[PDB]
């Protein structure tokens, strides 16, 4: 729900902007796509769409080392 | 009201786009963009330019017409 770490996850859930979304990581050889995926009412695409924006911002300008660990204990468990 | 969501129903419609990044911001500008004009220009040309072509007769004539009203008229000078 809205208490949930990821602060576009949080802001979803608060705001029923999503059905659901996620991101994804998909390489291949040499290229790959790396983005976001959701599923939105026909009203929300736009408020969904800046937040995501907004999120790829603030991890290009403004990342912390908090959640810098806990993506990497995320990481971590996917990965095992 | 107005905004972008509930202003119409379209279905079955697929839009493709190219990034402004991607693509040329002047492609053909003359080589196609001066046969473009000239299709335009002809296809109004005998719809704009009759009616400005009137004023400027009237225009000319009206002039001329002023000009000589004010010039000397010898007959009334005569005897």
């Amino acid at each position: 729900g809205t208490h949930m770490s990821s602060t576009l996850a949080s802001v979803a859930a608060t705001r029923k902007l999503c059905q659901s979304f996620q991101t994804f990581n998909i390489c291949y050889a040499e290229t790959g796509l790396l983005g976001a995926h959701f599923v939105c009412d026909n009203m929300s695409i736009d408020d969904m769409m800046f937040f995501l924006q907004g999120q790829w911002m603030r991890l290009c300008t403004s990342a912390t080392e908090s959640e810098v660990v806990r993506g990497k204990n995320i990481l971590r468990n996917a990965l095992v | 009201g107005r905004e972008f969501g509930h202003l119409t129903r379209m279905r079955h419609v697929i839009t493709y786009s190219l990034s402004p990044f991607e693509q040329r911001a002047f492609p053909h500008y003359f080589t196609k963009g001066i046969p473009n004009v000239l299709r335009r220009t002809r296809a109004c040309i005998l719809r704009v330019a009759p009616p400005f072509v009137v004023f400027y007769l009237v225009y000319t004539w009206g002039t001329q017409e002023f000009e000589k009203s004010k010039r000397k008229n010898p007959a009334a000078y005569e005897n």
